[PDB]
DNA sequence: GCATCAGAGCCCTAAA
DNA sequence: TATAATGGGAGTCTGATGC
RNA sequence: GGGG
């Protein structure tokens, strides 16, 4: 078949067809199951040994694999591969954290506390200390993973008009904006069915954006405003340090009814 | 503004707690812009860096994941297996909570294949559809490295 | 600073001095009515111009900021009474 | 450990397409869309719903979510139900299902094989307010657009068509998200135009142009006032955390007073004004003060005029417009003695 | 052993 | 909305504690 | 950058 009616190759009369001089040869590790009648599985389905492929049940699959339905060659290919569940990111970790029975892990770790070499007992304790923290507190470990990210009230990250009619704004607004853009773009990329490379890039960028918002500079390059080297001031920076909330506004304050002069 | 909605239909304290139908804003003290929290609904979950990067990691210690492993899963460098579904890689079965690279995951998940460029005009020593051993010679200069079904890509001459 | 008509900083070490003197009410004034306790600073001024004694202080606004900033970090900070029931220091304003 | 480098390595894991393969995938994508169109007619469904169902099975069970616009929540039950109606077709109809499936699969490869193109375009847009990866992701968004619109029959190579859509996508991104105060895309274009113009004007004149010189250079519609108003609009906010000095102490935000919350003096004054205001309406009479109090409203703001006043004062309606004068008049005489409200005039 | 992290005095002025 | 275009640019010294 |  071709772009325009001419240049098509139409069979002049009865004959048999042979393919020669291919551009390249693709060697696939797969099984070939030819079919005469209609095929019941469509392309992309995943399949296990014994699953019925075509012709009302006559032809079935031997290996584990992914269905490739060839309408030219009239064959159902099954490419050897598994239906394995393997993930990346905070979603994987959130699942493994949900799938924790802390009672059981305590039991196991207590049994591990009954062991020589000193080093084994030391590590089971540290683990057992985190377990017991969650058990006593009532906190679920999967809460260490965020689904909804809180947004600080606006008067604590103000956008104010200064004297000159100019605007002055808190760095948190920019950290949130990066996050929001990336979240929104991620939702859009999902609805439009982007490939896994793209969705993965977006997802890891989302993690970094959350990371800068909560503690900027902790992991990776500090997020900066454009054309300045100044790390944006994240939530962690606000709380901690000499300039932090505690040692600046809490354990000490500026006061009314006070003055100063030379003695 | 204190006790005043956005569009200004309800401007004083006789209404306190009303939510203006036109603009949607509560009539209360403006001080609440210091108090009320919002939220962002993430499409996919994100880890809280304090429980990752504050050593020894709290998430890492609970799950028996090292600093390097937790980095690789959270930052999309390596897969972690929830349900192997009978997978096997390099002869040993994939066990749950095993770390796979991208190549390892693709071989497990999508299967293994390779494409060999036949020098232009040179015709293949094998036919389309034929099962092939590793080492078998496909074309005068092309030798296949793996077993499977050989498939013709683009025949130049029919 | 003088140019902003500023107040003096009563810093960590100044607070220590008041603690070592055991001046609990002077220190509390420094931490509330003379700074960020808004209800307190407003009420204290009104009392002095009326000749009344200054009222007992309320919560410093910068503590409320700390609470809300810890919530932005997804940490739940709760003021509790002796019965371990939550005490609302936002006086209903932040709860739906 | 380096997010750019990681992504560069992952794109390098998809080989670039040969001219044949490029055309093949493109061909399959077009045919698949036509198949979905036909599958809609046959089945009586919605072409988008069918397309998402086809697409769901290709990508696998991993990605399943509600899609904005689809009539049904797209959960495993509905994708199974709808897939079973598609697989219930006769052999000659069911072939279109296979076509659509193969179309979606090919779309995936086509997109994946061109990601390196987006990088080479995005690298040129750095420094305009979006980070490199943000430029790559927006560029990737355009690439997705290009794959859906590409007509392979026109015989142009794919890179040619994509580049338009990718450049378009990045430029919309820079214009849309780069400013803390968001500006309409067309307005950003005018501002950028104004910049270029001044740069020309300054390069020939050897000095900064005035507003008038720019207004001339901009053509009809432009005076100096409009150039000034436009620059005012184009001003980006400054960080409250901008350091004053180089030490880490003192921030710009530390020098900004809070003008919103009333000061102790102001709070006191408002209390005192309200207290003399009621302690003034009752010393004539609470009732003629009651007619008047209804007219302004203490914490109500009950100012209208002649209509509404039809209701509960105690009298009918023109009379209140008189006791209002008599309320204000009696207030006025009593005021010269208790002249304490004079000082609230500031 | 070696790396990674988080510490490193207080108040005040003026300049930005 | 159509020649083709397909992998980035850049910079002190302490003590305590977990691999 | 100065003052104690
Ligand atoms: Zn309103």
């Amino acid at each position: 078949a071709a772009i325009d009616p001419e240049e098509e190759v139409i069979a002049e009369a009865e004959g048999v067809v042979h393919l020669h001089e291919p551009a390249s040869i693709l060697v696939v590790k797969a099984r070939v199951y030819p079919f005469e009648d209609d095929v019941e599985v469509s392309t992309g389905d995943r399949v296990a040994p014994g699953d019925v492929l075509a012709d009302g049940g006559k032809v079935k699959s031997d290996v584990y694999g992914r269905v490739e339905v060839d309408l030219v060659r009239n064959v159902v290919r099954v490419v050897e591969s598994y239906d394995i569940d393997a993930r990346m990111g905070a979603e994987a970790i959130q699942q493994l954290l949900k799938e924790l029975d802390l009672e059981a892990l305590e039991k196991e770790l207590l049994e591990e506390m009954k062991h020589p070499s000193r080093a084994r007992r030391a590590k089971a304790r540290k683990r057992l200390e985190v377990v017991r923290a969650f058990l006593d507190s009532g906190n679920r470990p999967e809460w260490m993973i965020l689904e909804a990210v809180p947004v600080l009230p606006p008067d604590l990250r103000p956008m104010v008009q200064v004297d000159g009619g100019r605007f002055a704004t808190s760095d948190l607004n920019d950290l949130y904006r990066r996050l929001i853009n990336r979240n929104n773009r991620l939702k859009k990329l999902l609805a439009q069915g982007a490939p896994e490379i793209i969705i993965r890039n977006e997802k890891r960028m989302l993690q970094e954006a959350v990371d800068a918002l909560l503690d900027n500079g902790r992991r990776g390059a500090p997020v900066t405003n454009p054309g300045s080297d100044r790390p944006l001031r994240s939530l962690t920076d606000i709380l901690s340090g000499k300039q932090g909330r505690f040692r600046q506004n809490l354990l000490g304050k500026r006061v009314d009814y006070s003055g100063r002069s030379v003695i | 503004k204190d006790y005043e909605c956005a569009c200004g239909k309800y401007k004083r304290q006789r209404f306190e707690g009303k939510v203006c139908e036109r603009c949607g804003v509560e009539v209360t003290k403006s001080i609440v812009r210091r108090y009320r929290m919002g939220h962002i609904e993430l499409a996919t979950p994100a880890a809280h860096i304090w429980f990752v990067k504050d050593v020894p990691s709290k998430i890492g210690t609970l799950l028996d994941l090292s600093a390097t492993e937790l980095e690789q899963v959270l930052y999309f460098s390596k897969y972690i297996v929830l349900d192997p579904k009978g997978a096997i890689l390099n002869g040993v079965p994939v066990e749950k909570r095993q770390l796979l690279t991208d190549e390892e995951y693709r071989e497990l998940r999508y299967g293994k294949q390779e494409t060999y460029p036949l020098p232009p005009g040179v015709d293949a020593l094998v036919k389309d559809g034929e099962e092939v051993v590793k080492g078998q010679e496909l074309a005068p200069g092309v030798v296949s490295r793996l077993d499977g079904v050989a498939l013709y890509r683009f025949p130049r001459r029919v | 600073g003088k140019a902003q008509f500023g107040g003096q900083r009563f810093g960590e070490m100044e607070v220590w001095a008041l603690e070592a003197y055991g001046a609990a009410h002077t220190l509390q004034e420094m931490l509330t009515l003379k700074s960020d306790d808004i209800e307190g600073r407003n009420a204290a001024y009104e009392a002095i111009i009326k000749g009344e004694d200054v009222p007992e202080p309320s919560v410093p606004e910068s503590f409320r900021v700390l609470v809300k900033e810890l919530q932005a970090l997804a940490l739940d900070v709760q003021t509790l009474d002796e019965k371990d029931n939550p005490v609302d220091i936002f006086e209903g304003l932040a709860s739906k | 450990s380096d997010p750019v480098r990681q992504y560069l390595h992952e794109i390098g894991q998809v080989p670039l397409l040969t001219l044949e393969e490029e055309v093949e995938l493109a061909r399959k994508v077009e045919e698949g869309m036509e198949a979905i169109k036909k599958l809609s007619e046959i089945t009586g469904l919605d072409p988008d719903l069918i397309r998402e169902v086809v697409r769901a099975k290709i990508l696998g069970s991993a990605r399943v979510r509600h899609i904005p616009g689809l009539k049904e929540t797209l959960d495993p039950k509905t994708v199974e139900e709808i897939d079973q109606k598609l697989k219930s077709l006769p052999k000659e109809h069911k072939r279109y299902l296979h076509i659509a499936r193969e179309g979606e699969a090919a779309r995936q490869h086509l997109i994946e094989a061109n990601l390196r193109l987006v990088v080479s375009i995005a690298k040129k847009y750095t420094g305009r307010g979006l980070s490199f990866l943000d430029l790559i992701q927006e560029g990737n968004q355009g690439l997705i657009r290009a794959v859906e619109k590409f007509e392979y029959k026109r015989r142009f190579k794919f890179s040619t068509y994509a580049t338009w859509w990718i450049r378009q996508a990045i430029n919309r991104a820079i214009a849309d998200q780069a400013r803390t105060i968001r500006i309409p895309v067309h307005m950003v274009e005018t501002i950028n135009k104004l910049s270029r113009t001044a740069r020309q004007l300054q390069q020939e004149l050897g000095r900064e142009p005035t507003y008038e010189e720019i207004a001339e250079a901009m053509g009809p519609g432009w005076d100096a006032k409009r150039v000034e108003e436009t620059l005012k609009i184009a001003q980006e906010p400054v960080s409250l955390e901008t350091p004053i000095g180089d030490e880490k102490d003192s921030f710009y935000g530390d020098f900004i007073p809070d003008e919103h919350l009333p000061s102790p003096v102001d709070a006191a004054t408002q209390s005192l004004l309200s207290e003399e205001l009621e302690k003034a309406l009752s010393k004539l009479s609470e009732r003629e003060a009651m007619v008047l109090k209804l007219r302004k409203g203490l914490i109500d703001g009950r100012e209208h005029t002649l209509e509404e006043v039809g209701a509960f004062f105690g009298v009918t309606r023109e009379r209140i417009r008189q006791i209002e004068n008599k309320a204000l008049r009696k207030l006025k005489y009593h005021e010269s003695r208790t002249r304490k409200l004079r000082d609230f005039l500031d």
